[PDB]
RNA sequence: AAUGGGUAAUUAUAGCGAGCUAGAAAGC
RNA sequence: ACGGAAACGCUUUCUAGCUCGCUAUAAUUACCCA
């Protein structure tokens, strides 16, 4: 058979994050760490790259037996869900992460937000001479929250795996809180919570009742 | 007026069009104008660029109505930007502005005063 | 899950402030109760712009009459009689100190606040506050940092902890992993703005500066939370306490020393001294970095052939100051707790 | 001046002919010039590289005036980025380009710095 | 000692700058 | 009574798979000036 389902979730950040980007062209003064924006409405965006950047080297701690060195050494819990380039059957593996768009920019209005990113003066003091080294890096804002879809097929292959990936989904979404998706996070920056953990089919007949039994618990 | 095809050499000659330590001369040629002070003028407008790109002008009209008065304030209090504002236009230009595409290139031209301001001294 | 956490509790003994390089001039602020009200300056100029005042606002601007009561914008309220204050902005009432020719501070300097206007305490300044404590406190760290002599002794080597991804190697990057969060924001009744009290030896004065600082509050509990990924991180915040206090240990008798004992505080938990305020010798290897941090100055506000002048200010005493009369703290003083989680 | 003809010949001839450490004899002869300081120009003239293919010339005004303004400054804040636009003439090159044919010229003579600043050392 | 005030410095620094696989296959 | 007439160089085929814009970094320091 072939079905696809789709887990929807909300981003919350907290610290909001700094996935950095683009413009050469920006000043002498002003942001010089610019975040990464739509080139339409000027939001902030989490680009579904680094979402599975992350997802899948903080699910290679724990998932894999012996050591990575490199993407296409994890452990075919990983392949299949990540693809690799190297194995015949892992190379479209079952989950598409789409880009994270900014949803509560009427909300953060109600709240008064003057612009949906901040700038954050940040200063490295050397230790001896004591001379400092100002930068200013933008961040989307704490309260920022984002529409996140990720999309799973399962065809046949999915035999009896589709349960065992989706604990793997549930275990990378529960270990990004514990960590921090992109940007300094040592120094703040990164703290992100999912919220409305929520799976359904798009295509495809598939019961969505028991997989919203460790998505929610 | 400043446009997009001349407010670099603009800069340049407001700089190089500035007054210098007369009397001194332990290494001379140094200006009557400090590069704090000059940041200083910059501050003003790091924080209006950004929402030139971001933002519409139509909220940044109210912040460049007040960006004339933060250059007033600051060239009424130490008489080495009073020597700027004026040699620079920068008075004139700033009621020229309008849209957003001349409150960038304004915004450039003070990162342009800077740059040359760098560069000598 | 290697990630073993800690949760940090700050309290300030001194007065903290920290942050965002903005500041208000000294024309643009509002003293009419006993509250320092900072308004949004586009709005003020907007609504007075309608009443024909813009032009005399700018003649206000460069009118540099004495008696600073009259140069500080209530004077322009009050004289051209504007009763309407309703602009967007924040007040945060008055010490009773800096005064009388009283409100005629001048320039105030922003804390830093999140986009929401509440302001917060970032972890990278108190990620580089536990930096200074555990480069200190480290006879590895301490010995060959000012490097290179080229310029003027110009920098620290910034490799005596070793940094960077390091191709071959494997990626050991200590303070990557060691990992401060930000603080959940606290409100902006907690801000006071102290000034600036240089106190000095040789000349045993308390000059007082013209700089004003939107400053926390003395006793505020603060939260930060500390994740750590490595082992060798995990036994560095487990020994932040001895490690604070031997920072500190070493700081007394090297800098506070030779100050008088009633200008200093006590403890009462594990010292830091946390962002702007406090000296040179808090952000530094300060037993490596004596005659070159002097050396930078010759100018006319030398760093004076000594080791330098204490930082006070002036806050109410609440539970403390139990040492001195008229007021004074330190500027950053300020205690933590961790515990683990 | 730079012709569709030498101008990587040239960039090759400025970075030979740019100051080294003659001192720190572990692994000597290298440059004060860091690449990180380089790369931050090359990233400004591989976004008008990339938007010339694109985009027309009169499109691009106000960018390539900006390029003036980023090679002032960043000379001016070391000596090392100096004598880099001081040896391979990018303050000239920069007032020499007109068109689009010659903005491109001045871009990927700016790559061939970077590629030979890369091969030595 | 008064009273008027702030003044100066740094404005990001050091890197990575793409890597691998496929490089046309069947037919008429 | 044209070595000529008649005859689609056409059908099928994802520039695609893998890849965190990331690493370190207190908005700080000096204390004065008319």
């Amino acid at each position: 058979t072939f079905a696809k389902i789709k887990f929807s979730a909300q981003i919350r950040l907290e610290t909001g994050l700094h996935i950095g980007g683009s413009d050469a062209f920006a000043a002498i003064g002003a942001i010089n760490s610019p975040v990464i924006k739509d080139p339409i409405t000027n939001l902030p965006i989490i680009p579904g790259s680094s979402l599975k950047g992350k997802m899948r080297t903080l699910l290679a701690k724990v998932y894999n037996e012996k050591v990575a060195e490199k993407p296409s050494d994890d452990s075919d819990i990983l392949s299949r869900l990540f693809g690799n380039s190297k194995d015949k059957r892992f190379k479209m593996g079952r989950l598409i992460f789409r880009d994270a768009f900014l949803s509560n920019a009427d909300e953060l209005d109600s709240l008064g937000v003057r612009s949906y990113t901040e700038v954050k003066f940040e200063n490295t003091i050397d230790r001896i001479t004591a001379e400092a080294n100002p930068r200013q890096i933008e961040r989307a804002i704490r309260n920022s929250t984002f529409d996140f879809e990720l999309i799973y097929e399962i065809t046949d292959e999915n035999e009896n795996q589709v349960e065992e990936d989706f604990k793997v989904i549930r275990d990378g979404l529960k270990l990004l809180e514990l960590d921090y998706l992109g940007g300094s996070g040592s120094r703040g920056y990164g703290k992100v919570a999912f919220e409305n953990l929520k799976a359904t089919t798009v295509f495809g007949n598939y019961d969505v009742k028991t997989l919203n039994e460790l998505l929610t618990a | 007026i400043l446009t997009d095809e001349n407010y670099v050499d603009i800069a340049e000659k407001a700089i190089l069009k500035l007054e210098r330590n007369t009397r001194n001369r332990k290494n001379p040629d140094a200006f009557f104008l400090t590069t704090s002070k000059l940041r200083n003028l910059l501050s003003l407008t790091s924080t209006l660029f950004d929402e030139s790109k971001v933002k519409e002008y139509d909220a940044l009209l109210d912040r460049i109505a007040y960006l004339r008065v933060q250059f007033v304030y600051q060239a009424g209090r130490e008489i080495a930007v009073k020597d700027l504002i004026e040699k620079a236009q920068i008075l004139e230009a700033l009621k020229e502005i309008k849209d957003r595409e001349t409150l960038q290139r304004f915004c450039r031209y003070m990162e342009a005063l800077v740059a040359y301001f760098k560069f000598y001294g | 899950n290697d990630y073993r956490t800690f949760k940090l509790s700050l309290l300030t003994l001194a007065p903290i402030h920290i942050g965002n390089g903005e500041k208000y001039t000294s024309r643009e602020f509002i003293y009419e109760n006993k509250k320092f009200y900072f308004p949004d300056m586009g709005k003020f100029y907007n609504k007075m712009v309608e009443k024909r005042l813009a032009e005399k606002f700018e003649a206000f601007l460069i009118q540099t009459r004495p008696n600073a009561r009259n140069n500080r914008l209530i004077s322009f309220l009050n004289d051209n009689r504007i009763a309407e204050r309703s602009f967007g902005g924040y007040s945060i009432s008055e010490t009773g100190l800096e005064s009388n020719s009283a409100g005629a501070i001048n320039e105030v300097n922003k804390f830093i606040r999140d986009a929401f206007g509440n302001p917060y305490i970032p972890g990278s300044s108190l990620k580089g506050a536990i930096r200074t404590i555990l480069m200190n406190t480290t006879p590895k760290w301490n010995n060959e940092n000012a490097v290179n002599d080229f310029g003027r002794f110009p920098k620290e080597n910034k490799n005596l902890i070793p940094w960077g991804p390091k191709k071959g190697k494997e990626y050991d990057d200590l303070f990557n992993a060691i990992r401060v969060s930000d603080s959940k924001p606290f409100d902006n009744k907690s801000l006071i703005l102290v000034q600036k009290w240089d106190y000095s030896a040789k000349t045993n004065k308390a000059k007082p500066l013209p700089l004003y600082r939107e400053s926390i509050s003395p006793l505020t509990k603060i939260e930060f939370e500390i994740t750590t990924t490595t082992d060798e991180a995990g036994r560095l915040i487990e020994e932040l306490g001895k490690r604070a206090q031997a920072f500190y240990k070493d700081y007394k008798a090297f800098f506070l020393s030779e100050f008088p004992d009633d200008k200093i505080q006590a403890n009462l938990q594990y010292p830091i001294y946390l962002g702007a305020g406090s000296g040179a010798w808090t952000k530094t290897l300060f037993k490596q970095a004596d005659g070159i941090l002097q050396r930078r100055y010759s100018r006319m506000k030398t760093k004076m052939v000594k080791k330098g002048v204490l930082k006070l200010t002036k806050a109410p005493l609440k539970t403390s100051l139990v040492k001195n009369h008229e007021s004074f703290y330190e500027m950053g003083k300020a205690n933590f707790m961790i515990k683990e989680i």
